[PDB]
RNA sequence: GUUACCGCAAUAGUAAUUGAACUUAGUACGAGAGGAACAGUUCAUUCGGAUAAUUGGUUUUUGCGGCUGUCUGAUCAGGCAUUGCCGCGAAGCUACCAUCCGCUGGAUUAUGGCUGAACGCCUCUAAGUCAGAAUCCAUGCUAGAACGCGGUGAU
RNA sequence: UGUACAACGGGGUAUUGUAAGCGCUGAGAUUAAGCCUUUGUUGUCUGAUUUG
């Protein structure tokens, strides 16, 4: 095979890391570089497009689909590089005085047995008439070239409970970096959503280790990296009838009846995107955006559902929605 | 106004194209520039818009249509009938066809006055042509050549149809459609010379690889010079 | 040093690759029939990376009915018949037998030159020069020194 | 000492092709051990070792 991937042996990491941001812009807004959700499920849905010229055009088409769990993302703390002619280097992380249980969560391998008095000395300092990040905030205005912030997930949201939630960072994009840090500044102990962070026939990247199988080198269980996926429908977790496209007009959760192959419902916004997204099932999957402008009449195109696959596809999907199923199952045994 | 124009790959151009005094319908291959050309000549009087048989290709030996009513088959989907009732008109009565026949457009030539049915078939789209097609409805066989849609073309000048046709069935189709007939070809000899040309009134249309003594045929039985 | 988390990037490996199809087009040019391209587009070849929903397979789900030699009183229920055969099969695991996806800029050689001697003519060259390769290097991808390093959390 | 965990059951999908027995019955048996939500039930909640 392919001699790029060298050399063999597995991914040391459970959750991947971020290998690239895109560059920056001095006159944008303050923007969140990237962000990373939790693949759930697999699905295929029908829909039509415009793609004028292609054998496809305004003719109604059908392709499976990845569904991800999107929880909103809870913000604390942000740090500065400074660069030096080795590499990057920081200054000091910085939090939201105040943190989540979960967070708390991954500072102890073990929980029960702790004593719980992680933070007290910072986050208890911090409690006074000021000055706390001052110094050191400050210290980053003056200094540290990029920017990036801390970044970390509530996953009592998520329906599969391990009660530790990840960190991770993501740069900001905006300029004159008092705007950048003062934004996550504003930000601290705050959630940002994903509204004004992606909107669809945007093209990003989600990547992540690869479903370990085991020893016969090694097969498996690595982190590749897959770009080029077109988001279909930027979900949201709020929102009653989850599939409804610009053609059905009804009533269906994303989760189907009796709910996901090993999931419970959807409580977050999600996103569906064509193809496949690596790794194996219930995985947190990194999403990186374009990391430069592709524009070109293959990436402006815009999309047009048909139908989304709500039908429970354990054994073999049939119905979709209890109340339609009801009326084609009539009254069973003992229904009515 | 002789109209040549060549579909590159396809020498038949009414497979994709149909045309009556009502509209003009063509299909998506290759451009929007196909599409406009109709404009210089015929001009905006009979609209033109893309459209499909359930996306497939071929659009014009799909339907039975004339300038009294619009025919479509059970292979289309309902929102193809939704774009065919979208900007076309309802002065224009498009009704579906139910039945296991889908080509409709290899069965019923016809007009502005005269229309047909394939003997083969049974009443439904006899009469349902004096639904749709609201003009005289008859039946003939050409030689009994299959695809009684195929070899046949018509107008209200006169119709086209390909030498084989016998004097019986010359003689006989003239007396039909109460105008002349002449017998010829088009495209260079069209295997079947019907099922790429589309006529109404003033004009027919043909392919940039059609001979002119075809289109002195043509034309010179049509007038459709001024 | 302890423990933890978040990082950095020394370095090492790299790979997306072939075809026609619209458009230009029956333009362009020729006696005539033909005849391209830049791109503006589209799908495929192939390799491999993803993913196994869907189409097919695959069940120690040994989950479920037809049943068959015999053991089980009838029944049932199982058991052997090396996982009892026809049929059904979630799931797991699989398939160019399903689908996705598969980098953007430099430095360059021949080449064409700019400028200008050497050489009182010139000359792409001697100084200096402007473009340019399926290359080299960056760009992106994969790992991350188990005696490479930064940030901060606890005593 | 909690949506903590674990299990039964409430339930939900779906596998399964009409079950002992007097048409009853697309009913039956199984169902996370690599399906799910759990207003309820029952039960558990801290051992040893070293380091700073």
């Amino acid at each position: 095979g392919h001699l790029g991937f060298l050399p063999r042996k597995r991914a040391a990491s459970i959750r991947a890391r971020v290998k690239a941001f895109p560059k920056d812009d001095r006159s944008k807004p303050v923007a969140l570089t990237s962000f990373l959700g939790y693949k759930a499920g697999m699905t295929t849905i029908v829909r039509d497009l415009d793609r004028p010229g292609s054998k496809f055009h305004k003719r109604e088409v059908v392709e499976a689909v990845t569904v991800v769990d999107t929880p909103p993302v809870v913000v604390v703390g942000v740090v500065g590089y400074v660069e030096t002619p080795r590499g990057l280097r920081s200054l000091t992380t910085v939090w939201a005085e105040h943190l989540s249980d979960e967070v708390k969560r991954r500072f102890y391998k073990n929980w029960y047995k702790s004593k719980k008095k992680a933070f007290t000395k910072y986050s208890a300092k911090y409690a006074q008439d000021g000055a706390g990040i001052e110094r050191e905030l400050a210290r980053i205005k003056k200094y540290a070239s990029v920017v990036r912030v801390l970044v970390h997930t509530q996953i009592r949201k998520t329906p599969l409970a391990q009660k530790k939630a990840h960190l991770a960072e993501i740069q900001l994009n905006g300029g004159s970096i008092s705007e950048k840090v003062d934004w996550a500044r504003e930000h601290f102990e705050k959630t940002v959503a994903v509204d004004s962070v992606f909107e669809q026939n945007e093209m990003i990247d989600a990547i992540a280790v690869t479903k370990g199988h085991g020893f016969e080198g090694q097969r498996g269980y690595h982190s590749r990296t897959s770009i080029n996926h077109k988001i279909y429908r930027v979900g949201k977790g709020d929102d009653e009838a989850n599939g409804a496209t610009s053609f059905d007009r009804t009533k269906k959760t994303i989760t189907p009846m009796g709910g996901f192959v090993h999931y419970g419902e959807i409580k977050n916004d999600f996103i569906m995107v064509k193809g496949c997204i690596p790794g194996n099932r219930k995985r947190i999957v990194t999403l990186r955006k374009s990391l430069y402008t592709n524009t070109s009449r293959k990436a402006l195109e815009e999309v047009s559902l048909k139908w989304i696959d709500t039908a429970s596809k354990f054994g073999k999907g049939r119905f979709q929605t209890p109340a339609e199923k009801h009326a084609f199952m009539g009254t069973l045994k003992k229904d009515l | 106004m002789a109209t040549r124009t060549q579909f590159e790959n396809s020498n038949e151009i009414g497979v994709f194209s149909k045309l009556t005094n009502t509209y003009c319908l063509v299909a998506v291959g290759g451009s929007e520039n196909f599409y406009s050309a109709f404009e210089a000549e015929l001009g905006d009087a009979i609209p033109i818009v893309h459209t499909t048989i359930a996306g497939t290709r071929i659009i014009g030996r799909m339907t039975a249509g004339n300038r009294r009513g619009l025919l479509v088959p059970t292979q289309t989907t309902d929102q193809e009938l939704q774009h065919l009732r979208n900007s076309l008109p309802d002065s224009v009565k498009i009704q579906r066809v139910e039945e296991r026949l889908s080509a409709l457009g290899n069965v019923i030539c016809c007009n502005d006055y005269v229309a047909l049915v394939h003997p083969d078939i049974d009443r439904e789209t006899e009469e349902l042509i004096s639904d749709v097609l609201g003009v005289e409805v008859f039946r003939q066989t050409i030689s009994g050549n299959i695809l009684v849609g195929s070899y046949c073309s018509l107008s209200n000048q006169g119709g086209l149809v390909h030498p084989q046709t016998s004097v019986q069935d010359q003689e006989e189709l003239s007396s039909l459609l109460q105008v002349p007939l002449v017998a010829g070809t088009v495209n260079r000899g069209s295997s079947v010379v019907g099922a790429g040309m589309v006529v109404n009134d003033y004009l027919a249309v043909t392919g940039l690889d059609t001979t002119a003594p075809e289109l002195s045929v043509i034309e010179s039985i049509f007038r459709l010079q001024d």
